[PDB]
């Protein structure tokens, strides 16, 4: 059971990624930092104006296929 | 004996006699490298009146290098990690020998007065504190109950 996301940043650079439902925000935020070099502690998700925060999974905020989640960076963010 | 073991019971006598207020510590009886402590939540902050407990832990390094510090209590704070760890500079990148125990509880209470949402250890903490005021307090709150229980 798995669907294609997108994720954009406040500078238009996209990435998409192979998730599936039941995969955690954190899981996800994982998979940006293999894909993009970016510690998940500097990562903000945002979806339908929810920010997304770890230990929910993807279905919980109803990311279904083909979405696109806003990456918004905080550096330093330490 | 010692640096650290006469460094540490420096520290001790002072916690002893003179502790600043809504903080105390003290060695386990048969370790004097690892402290319980316990800061209490400053009056007009949502975090009033909690008690937090803390662990401190030396080694023969001290004093220069920080002890390892940490809550032990359940903490929603915008600089506490959540493994109970706490992103404050002296005990990080700006440490030097002039600190105590005494010093460092002190430094880590003012963060229940004016915490730091530009340095976030805990982000969704860092989050609520700037964009749902109401939100966060909620959570202190919570925090504030569970630290008695």
């Amino acid at each position: 059971i798995q669907m294609q996301i997108f994720v954009k940043t406040l500078t238009g650079k996209t990435i998409t990624l192979e998730v599936e439902p039941s995969d955690t925000i954190e899981n996800v935020k994982a998979k940006i930092q293999d894909k993009e070099g970016i510690p998940p502690d500097q990562q903000r998700l945002i979806f339908a104006g929810k920010q997304l925060e770890d230990g929910r999974t993807l279905s919980d905020y109803n990311i279904q296929k083909e979405s696109t989640l806003h990456l918004v960076l905080r550096l330093r963010g330490g | 004996s010692t640096p650290a073991r006469r460094r540490l019971m420096r520290d001790f006598k002072r916690m002893k006699e003179d502790a600043p207020p809504g903080v105390s510590a003290s060695p386990l009886p048969d370790n004097v490298m690892v402290w319980n402590a316990m800061i209490i939540g400053p009056a007009d902050t949502p975090y009033e009146d909690g008690t937090f407990r803390l662990l401190l832990e030396f080694d023969e390094e001290y004093p220069n290098k920080p002890p390892h510090v940490k809550f032990l209590s359940e903490m929603f704070h915008p600089n506490v990690y959540a493994n109970g760890e706490i992103k404050l500079d002296i005990l990080q990148n700006r440490w030097t020998p002039t600190y105590d125990v005494a010093s460092i509880l002190t430094s880590i209470q003012s963060l229940f007065n004016d915490p730091n949402p530009a340095s976030p250890a805990n982000v969704e903490a860092a989050t609520l504190f700037k964009d749902h005021k109401s939100q966060y307090v909620k959570r202190v709150k919570e925090t504030v109950e569970k630290s008695w229980e």
